[PDB]
């Protein structure tokens, strides 16, 4: 009977759905968000820096690798 | 006066906090968050369903009871 189920690093809740790993964590597909705007990648691409996300301008407005 | 079920937290290890206002706790103790301030490190204020109190990280601990519960 080991544990079975990922928690969203986002509310630290037990997610059951779709995950998304990130931060080395998993966050509810709805609660992964850019770090800067809190915009969610329901079906989008995100962006990480200095182990944050960050939306696709965000993330470059914060560096974009430059 | 402030224990309402809105974020009840199950530990997850027996943490070890002695000082003014660390809180020590063995696994499996019922943590009323009280506040949960940034500060810098991260901690909270959360009582001891035992009854008591101390900052500790809010990461050694998970939430049951929610506010925000769509459907
Ligand atoms: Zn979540
Ligand atoms: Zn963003």
């Amino acid at each position: 009977g080991s544990m079975g189920v990922p928690i969203c690093g986002a509310c630290r809740r037990p997610i059951e759905g779709r995950v998304v790993n990130a931060m080395g964590k998993q966050w509810h597909v709805e609660h992964f968000v850019c770090a800067k705007c809190e915009k969610p990648f329901l079906g989008h691409r995100h962006y990480e820096r200095k182990g944050l996300a960050y939306c696709e301008t965000h993330y470059n407005q914060l560096f974009g690798d430059v | 006066q402030g224990s309402r079920v809105l974020h009840v937290v199950q530990t997850l290890y027996p943490f070890s906090s002695v000082t003014e206002e660390e809180l020590n706790f063995e696994k499996g103790e019922t943590m009323e968050v009280i506040e949960k301030p940034e500060n810098d490190p991260e901690w909270w204020k959360c009582k001891n369903a035992r009854g008591q109190v101390g900052l500790v990280p809010k990461n050694y601990v998970v939430v049951l009871s929610d506010g925000p519960a769509l459907h």
